[PDB]
């Protein structure tokens, strides 16, 4: 095929072009984020009956839901949330790669069947069925830079200018507010009920009777009679526009028909549905949106999709309302890849100075240089037609590929040259003879190599995709170089190459190239003269192998095994939690002096802070706060302290001198599930009905056993909320109905007023918006204020609660739980540091074993997925042991050689080791990818250096010794043009500084020794088992010439 | 334009050193094993 | 705001009222008022 | 799925076609299969149960997880979930002069979940230190419960019960139907593999789930698979591959 | 138009918006493929044209 290209280079390069066109119109279409989705779909549905308690809510909702949650696919669990703030959250966890559509179908398909059940309270508040990330995407934060718009001003024209559009853009999995829309608020005094002897109920119908939108027809409608001339609808009560045809509603006509109205009773006023949420912007009034990104669907694009919809809104904003984007997760994402393609652009000019260092000479040097791009290039299109994307890992085959890539050209165009250097035919000839010998090797090698890297691409569970990207991309360029190799390369040779005179090594050269060529054959001659005495003596090396081989030994199982770095993201969050109880107050004081920190005592690396005041992830209520920090670019945080890492730990540890506040700064992990050493997820639960307060003694039990082993248990906490002392109103039934009071309007009267309620619709500015009754705060601040509400009963006398109210003290929980529909304690700990996760967990289940009668528990997330059947990737390893020799073996046709092959495997496996052993990094997944990375060059030339040496003995009659030096002099330029080209490669990565940086030097490093380990220490050591396994399995008269 | 140039001269500037690195380890190294 | 207790607690009573972290019983503590 | 999904979409067309209580009652729309996976059946052995007592367990403590469980498309009880049974005794009402409106209409009452909202809750007074979940009238658990329902009273207060008229007492939905184990009273499940699933695996989940259960049955609680089609099929697959080795010497 | 005002394109001119952009860059990529193609089968980077 070469010999067909080289009388076709314009054919070839034809070839070339076109894999850069359509690799071009790949790279323009491929999605772009950080990483592979491994999250496992799960669903949301998500429930409001205002006022309740969590109790309230589980019991005629939330367990309703379940008994209907059942036969959906690839449930693996259920998780649920009761709340007094009238909240429901039911997530239901689905099998990764389940569809998200369906599973969003199927549940609400089940959904409906419980609706007609469910409180009226909770269809209107209505219900909302989720397909998001437990985590937002990003916070967009806004304000008035003139101060002429307050929060709920601020609040609300996001809520109808905007929300539902981000809400409606594809992409979003949910809009969540900060901040509320605005209300028909109706706030009630009962002096003035009683005074005028009235109930809330009368407030409300009258609302209704009195806001109503009717369709009164039309005069002349359809059917007519006969000659009508004149058709109009007919225009009825309209819904109200305003507050004050709300206090004109009419409480009722009287007898003489004196007008009762609202107005009198009540203050009307616009307000935030629910007040329970604020944030300020770097500590003014601000409101925002939180952004959950769609399950399975694309943040980058998501994320730009949605700074359409406002830029789109921008012209039409009020006075003094900014944008102000507190968060967004993508600029990491976008900015840490593009640092992979200056890099790989970066790298091939490194290619073309150290081919030129060679080479000496313009031309030649874009022989390498043009293959490299086509290839890399080429094996975009392939992420393409394996349906993939841009992402962290894939970018990094690209660079762990041109290894491979630069290796190739050289040996082709080295090979090409040495026939020249050697024969003096013409490049034109000379390519032939070369690509000729070596075009079996370069083909068969390619068969091997993938045995490496295909292995990986089966990997089990989660992590299976992870090192998946690699093996494809790698594997891609793998087969594009082969190809490319065969076809553009050799009419590049042909072409672009200087002819050579028979027996010029580039002695003759004036200059520094001379005196270069001059100084490296005389390194090159002192260094086989080594391999010369090195195998005078074949046994002192074998020993001295068992040395190196166990210091590798030493050093693996020492470095410690890891996941995935964690990266600084330049933006973290605090949480905030207060004790139960607590007024937004106690918690919105903790903003401040949380706030107040990032504003000063981090300054330079603080950017801006968004916080808010009831929300977190929580859910809801005043006790729980979060903040949303900006900092500056990383350019703006230089060193080790300045960082998220940094910063956070000081954060953790300042707050701490607080008092009153579960608080905590944290960065969150490269995945939320995606682990690679902290703590867990664990369930107690009751399987017997046995009662919350019998599972809080029964996990208060747990953690007083748990907390006794800080050695092997740490941090270990329950996740949610102690009991609360409560109002507990018991009313004497006879004596209401003893007074002819009815319970409902009591109940009625009651809910309304002290937990507000949803009376019905209205319009703002042609925007719809609710309506609220409840009572004027300082009426319902307190207790004593029931026996302020007094009641009709059937006599009209207006009779108070405390006549027929008793009331008392007692806890109720402020938040519930279930799990998979049964009461669920979840607990949070990790394992004791130098402790390894199952053993945390395993002291768990003991732990558990001895628990009182009829209690269950459980795992979840990542002690979920932690029941996974890992430990797949030492038999696969091992399967990759079997593969290589035999195709060596096949290569070779010997069971013998490939031996000699095989021991080179332990020479780059050290060196990676120690240098990051060195710098003090991880066992983890970058460096895992590189050693095969090392691997398949330092492999790469231990099989080429052994089929030279044998095909001598083969082909010429070379004896042994003869013939392995030949091999590897031969073969010595070849290798220092790929390792110098390599090292050099991966430079700019080891130097990293700032985002990404801490991939990559993980990636340079581990590889950095590697290769250098590869390089000098193999090329003493292949010669060495090439003969030894040769002389060992010998056989006839062999060694001495027999030529030919 | 002269961010290219500030790391055009070093990244040529250490071609010769680590390639004049490695070619004295094995100038060393290959001391070694012959002594070895 | 506050609770009147008729019993339990007596005058000269150094409330221990935020802190509800850095105090669990028994713990060690710095009065401020 | 895509079959449900064209379905679901006419179907929608149907609904407002429906009478209502049909639409409260619900339509669901489920991949079906009209035979069982298999049958898993119970007993109590020291007989301290009934089949009542063993009907409600079931339903309660596994049939949801049962129908969670993976591969399980489809669950169907035998047996019935408790739920309160009151007796009305016509001519007690007359003697009191009352009718099941009486009785049902209050249930409303006693049987209520109210939702208090709080003391001092959103948006509060500035200053405010406590705020508070307000409880009102809750779920009535039990029979006694129910009974102290008040039908009404007197302006002097006599009671009129729920209970003050008929009994009351637990049981099922439905007594409609009855299992019998050997012609032991019996309460068992209909068991459906979900569409698509591999059969031998669900099962064991199946079994796996009851392997969870079993510490917390209640004494003399007893399993029993009395059908099951998974024995089959593991003999059945061996027997082949019996056939496989034969086949290989001869 | 006066304050509050908007606007959008919509249907088959909200289409012939996004369609538009594609023509022009797609010839481009029909004129590329073409004049490759020939030069394979001819080896030349001149009769193509002709």
């Amino acid at each position: 095929m070469p010999n067909f290209f080289i009388d076709r280079p314009i054919f070839a390069w034809v070839i070339a072009i076109i894999i850069m066109l359509a690799g071009g119109l790949a790279i323009l279409k491929l999605p772009v984020a950080q990483y592979p989705t491994i999250a496992p779909p799960a669903v949301t549905i998500s429930a409001s009956y205002p006022g309740a308690d969590a109790k309230t809510v589980q019991d005629t909702v939330t367990q309703v839901i379940e008994q209907n949650m059942n036969g959906i696919d690839n449930l693996m669990y259920m998780s649920s949330n009761s709340d007094s703030t009238g909240t429901v959250q039911i997530t239901l966890t689905f099998e990764s790669g389940t569809d998200a559509d369906i599973a969003q179908v199927q549940v609400q398909n089940k959904l409906q069947l419980a609706m007609p059940l469910l409180p009226q309270e909770v269809q209107q508040q209505g219900v909302s069925v989720e397909k998001s990330s437990s985590s937002f995407l990003m916070v967009v934060g806004v304000i008035n830079t003139d101060g002429t718009m307050t929060q709920e001003d601020i609040s609300d024209y996001v809520a109808a200018n905007m929300k539902d559009a981000i809400s409606r853009t594809s992409g979003v999995g949910d809009v969540q507010l900060f901040g509320s829309q605005y209300a028909m608020r109706i706030w009630m005094n009962p002096n003035e009920l009683n005074k005028f002897q009235l109930t809330p109920v009368d407030v409300i119908t009258a609302i209704k009777a009195q806001n109503a939108q009717v369709a009164a027809g039309q005069l002349g409608g359809t059917p007519p009679v006969k000659g009508q001339q004149l058709n109009a609808s007919i225009i009825a009560q309209t819904r109200l526009t305003s507050t004050e045809e709300f206090g004109k509603i009419l409480l009722k006509v009287n007898q003489d028909g004196s007008r009762v109205l609202l107005r009198d009773v009540a203050k009307i006023e616009l307000g935030g549905e629910n007040y329970d949420i604020i944030a300020e912007f770097n500590g003014q009034p601000a409101s925002g949106l939180g952004i959950k990104l769609a399950t399975g669907a694309n943040a980058l694009d998501t994320a730009a999709a949605i700074r359409a919809e406002l830029a789109k809104m921008e012209p039409f904003f009020p006075s003094g309302l900014k944008i102000v984007y507190p968060y967004d997760t993508t600029p990491f994402v976008k900015i840490s890849i593009h640092e992979v393609v200056k890099t790989l652009v970066e790298a091939i000019i490194l290619v073309f100075l150290v081919m030129y260092l060679f080479l000496q000479n313009f031309r030649a040097t874009l022989i390498p240089t043009i293959a490299v791009p086509v290839v890399l290039l080429g094996t975009f299109a392939v992420l393409a037609a394996f349906g993939f994307s841009i992402n962290t890992l894939t970018m990094f085959g690209m660079v762990l590929a041109i290894g491979l890539l630069v290796d190739d050209a050289i040996v082709v165009v080295e090979n090409v040259e040495r026939v020249m250097a050697e024969e003096g035919l013409p490049p034109k000839e000379a390519t032939r003879k070369s690509m000729g010998q070596i075009q079996g090797a370069l083909v068969g090698i390619a068969m091997v190599l993938s045995a490496v890297f295909v292995p990986m691409a089966f990997f089990g569970g989660s992590t299976g995709a992870i090192y998946r990207q690699f093996s494809i991309t790698i594997v891609s360029a793998m087969a594009l170089s082969v190809l490319v190799a065969l076809i553009l390369t050799p009419a590049l040779c042909a072409t672009m190459l200087k002819p050579i005179a028979k027996g010029d090594h580039g002695e003759g050269k004036k200059g520094f190239f001379g005196w270069f060529n001059r100084m490296f054959e005389k390194s090159t001659h002192h260094y086989t003269d080594s391999v010369g005495g090195i195998l005078r003596s074949t046994g002192r090396y074998l020993v001295l192998y068992l040395i190196i081989v166990v210091g590798m030994a030493y050093l693996f199982v020492r470095l410690p095994s890891s996941f995935l770095p964690d990266e600084d993201q330049g933006v973290f969050m605090t949480m905030v939690q207060l004790p139960a109880g607590a007024t937004q107050e106690r918690t919105q004081k903790v903003l401040n002096e949380v706030t107040h920190y990032y504003l000063t005592k981090e300054k330079n690396n603080v950017e801006s802070v968004f916080a808010v005041n009831g929300f977190g992830f929580a859910g809801r209520g005043q006790n729980t706060g979060i903040a949303f920090v900006s900092l500056k670019d990383w350019a703006d945080r230089p060193g080790e302290e300045n960082k998220v890492e940094a910063i956070t730990m000081r954060a953790t540890r300042a707050f701490s001198q607080i008092k009153d506040a579960m608080v905590f700064a944290f960065n969150l992990p490269a995945i939320v599930e995606l682990g690679t050493a902290t703590g867990f997820d664990f369930e107690l639960i009751d399987q017997a009905g046995l009662g919350h307060e019998k599972l809080t003694q029964a996990r208060n039990q747990l953690l007083a056993e748990a907390a006794k082993h800080p050695d092997m248990l740490t941090s270990v906490r329950p996740n949610g909320l102690e009991d609360t002392p409560q109002f507990k109103i018991d009313i004497d039934q006879e004596k209401a109905q003893a007074l002819g009071v009815s319970i409902n309007d009591i109940n009625t009267t009651l809910g309304a007023a002290w937990g507000g309620s949803y009376v019905n619709d209205f319009i703002d500015r042609g925007r719809v918006k609710k309506v609220y009754v409840m009572s004027e705060a300082k009426y319902r601040m307190l207790p004593d204020d029931i026996g302020d509400w007094y009641v009709r009963a059937a006599d009209g006398q207006m009779v108070p609660f405390s006549a027929f109210s008793s009331s008392r003290w007692e806890y109720g929980s402020p938040r519930l739980e279930r799990y998979n529909g049964l009461p669920s304690m979840e607990i949070l700990g990790q394992a004791a540091p130098g402790k390894s996760t199952g053993e945390a967990m395993e002291l768990m289940e003991q732990l558990a074993s001895k628990l009182p009668t009829g209690v269950g528990y459980d795992w979840t997330g990542m002690s979920y997925q932690e029941r996974l059947s890992g430990n797949q990737a030492p038999s696969l390893y091992a399967i990759s042991l079997i593969v290589v020799f035999l195709c060596l073996a096949a290569l070779y046709e010997s069971w013998s050689i490939p031996f000699s092959v095989m021991l080179v495997v332990p020479l780059g496996v050290i060196g990676a080791l120690l240098a990051a052993t060195f710098r003090g990094l991880t066992n983890d997944v970058y460096f895992q990818v590189g050693l095969l990375t090392t691997i398949g060059l330092s492999a790469k030339n231990a099989i080429l250096i052994v089929e030279f040496a044998k095909d001598l003995m083969d082909k010429e009659g070379k004896g042994l010794i003869e013939a392995t030096l030949d091999a590897v002099r031969m073969r010595l330029r070849p290798i220092l043009m790929t390792s110098l080209a390599f090292i050099l490669g991966v430079m700019p990565l080891v130097i990293s500084t700032g985002a990404g940086s801490g991939a990559q030097n993980a990636v340079g490093t581990g590889v950095m020794g590697g290769m250098v380990t590869a390089t000098v220490l193999a090329i003493f050591f292949v010669p060495v088992f090439f003969v030894v396994v040769r002389r060992r399995f010998s056989r006839k008269n062999e060694d001495i010439e027999h030529s030919h | 334009m002269l961010e290219l140039l500030k790391s055009l001269v070093f990244a040529v500037i250490m071609v010769p050193v680590v390639m004049a690195i490695i070619l004295g380890l094995i100038y060393g190294l290959g001391e070694v094993f012959n002594i070895f | 705001d506050k609770w009147l207790v008729t019993e339990g607690l007596k005058a000269g009573d150094r409330v221990v009222i935020s802190g509800l972290q850095k105090v669990r019983p028994g713990v060690q503590v710095k009065a401020q008022e």
